[PDB]
RNA sequence: GGGGCGGUCGCCUCCUAAAAGGUAACGGAGGCGCCCAAAGGUUCCCUCAGAAUGGUUGGAAAUCAUUCGCAGAGUGUAAAG
RNA sequence: GGGCUACACACGUGCUACAAUGGACAGAACAAAGGGCAGCGAAACCGCGAGGUUAAGCCAAUCCCACAAAUCUGUUCUCAGUUCGGAUCGCAGUCUGCAACUCGACUGCGUGAAGCUGGAAUCGCUAGUAAUCGCGGAUCAGCAUGCCGCGGUGAAUACGUUCC
């Protein structure tokens, strides 16, 4: 990225705000994966929208800059004939 | 010698009051350092395997013997006779002069290094530690040996059981992972 | 062996002979040589005797040869644990960067060899 | 346990041999026409195999520290003692 | 939102090198052509750099993109996986864009693969051609080792139709 800063689409930012001062839900979809993981959106963990499936994925303290949607790879390994 | 006067005089009157002694005068005491070479062969042709014998000649000045294995290998060389590795045992005054340069200088200067020997504890007593550079002891030149050799540490305690045997060596000032 | 960087070598001048040390490059050897004000001085390696204390020092303040390994080694652990796809791309023997593989990219891949026929 | 064919012919260990010894069969299991100037002699010392625990390049094992080990070892070569 | 960028591998086609006719540093010097108003953007200033702040001029034989590079002149390294080459990756920045994870470019710092001229085989070119050095444009928000052009430096050989 750059400067000023990074950015969330911004519908995020209002659903784990209020999902952070109040119930608690867990598991949630999103298609927006551009958007980066936040301070505020630590613990939480969101059903990433690869296209094919969702794949869950928990949010440790030591991720944050990382994208949110890089965790998850649309790629299907390898695929290879003959291992070994 | 400072260190020897160190635990006569601080360590043992402050180890004295942690727990209970029977007879008053009985103390953990350190037996023998055991370093082990390895070398490794690689294979048996070094071909100059008193080459690495002459070297820790540097890490300690007692004299280095070369350890004949005692049973042949199917996977690597060899039967008896042709020795692997060497081994020193110093002892006296020679011990914590050897001590105080591993404190003070061995294992800090380690670049990943920070703390070990956790888990490490045999639950009897004695200590045991890995040294994978010459590079760790500051009597050795860096032009000499060129290829690395393995190297090993291993202090005995006295005491039966290893939380006296640990607590002994933290007032040492023995550094622990954490 | 060695005061300062270990293991840098002989007979060769000064500012080559610390760029070997994993830490310091060459830009970074023209800053603490305009530091040092050497002018360079000396082709083989005589210095002088407590300038090259003063410049030990100076190198000190740069840091850390096997520790500096440890800090990558610590950062592609940290980028492995974390999920991950950075750390999934390095041990893949994909490219991390981002640079295909459908041709070259053999610097992980590696040679030899080849196992498929057609027809 | 007809001959021929096959196998065997000597020496050494155990069992069959039945609590002295001996003791048969083309009975049951094995070895040997050597090897070593040292593995001999003497003197002075030492105690194994395997297991658990801890450990750098050491992985099920090369090396080392420790409790356990009346011998689960070794005794040139094969068995008994 | 992905994918068209897959990845054990094969092939085609380019780029960069494997170095002392060289590398690195400093100084000096010679171009052509093309583009530019939803643009080119000088100069001044900030940042090591990339760029940013600010803003003159230019609808352009006026001004801007813009500095030509090889070269020459000296200093330095003295034959080696190297002060050779730059791969790969880490960290920290930057331009464009709602937005740079997949799957952008650039910079600073750090890391310093392979390769010391390449088997069988195969391609181009008869002179300003081959050899090589830089520049511009179409493309285009951003992205040009590709393509199309521009100029600099600038050869060797051609006996001949036996053979392909």
């Amino acid at each position: 990225s750059l400067k000023k800063g990074p950015f969330v689409d911004g519908h995020l930012m209002t659903k784990i705000e209020k999902l952070n001062e109040t119930d608690k839900k867990q598991v949630v979809k999103t298609w927006s994966r551009r958007s980066t993981i936040f301070p505020q959106f630590i613990g939480h963990t969101i059903a990433v929208y690869d296209g094919r499936k969702h794949v869950p994925v928990f949010i440790s303290e030591d991720m944050v800059g990382h994208k949110l949607g890089e965790f998850a790879p649309t790629r299907t390994y390898k695929g290879h004939a003959s291992d070994d | 010698n400072r260190l020897k006067e160190k635990y006569n005089k601080e360590i043992a009157p402050a180890l004295m009051t942690k727990f209970n002694y029977d007879s008053v005068m009985q103390v953990p005491k350190i037996e023998k350092i055991v370093i082990n070479m390895g070398v490794g062969d690689a294979v048996q042709n070094a071909k100059a395997i008193d080459s690495a014998v002459e070297e820790l000649t540097f890490i300690a000045g007692q004299k280095p013997v070369v350890t004949r294995a005692k049973k042949s290998i199917a996977g690597f060389r060899l039967r008896e006779g042709m020795p692997i590795g060497a081994k020193v045992t110093l002892r006296g005054e020679r011990m914590y002069d050897f001590l105080d340069k591993l404190i003070s200088v061995s294992l800090p200067r380690v670049r990943d290094f920070r703390g070990v020997s956790k888990k490490s504890f045999d639950g009897r007593g004695n200590y045991t530690l890995g040294i994978k550079e010459q590079l760790i002891f500051p009597e050795i030149d860096y032009d000499k040996v060129t290829k690395v050799r393995g190297m090993d540490i291993v202090i005995v305690t006295t005491a039966n059981t290893d939380e006296e045997a640990r607590e002994l060596l933290t007032q040492v000032g023995m550094p622990f992972q954490k | 062996a060695r005061i300062a960087g270990v293991d840098i070598p002989r007979d060769k001048r000064v500012v080559i002979s610390l760029t070997y040390i994993f830490g310091i490059g060459r830009t970074t050897a023209q800053q603490v040589l305009k530091e040092a004000g050497v002018s360079e001085d000396t082709r083989v390696r005589d210095l002088t005797e407590e300038e090259l204390g003063k410049i030990r020092d100076i190198i000190d303040k740069l840091k850390v040869e096997g520790d500096l390994r440890r800090e990558v080694s610590l950062n592609i652990k940290r980028l492995i644990e974390i999920g991950s796809y950075r750390g999934i791309r390095h041990r893949r023997g994909l490219p991390v960067r981002g640079q295909n593989s459908k041709n070259n990219a053999r610097t992980r891949k590696g040679p030899r060899r080849t196992v498929a026929n057609k027809k």
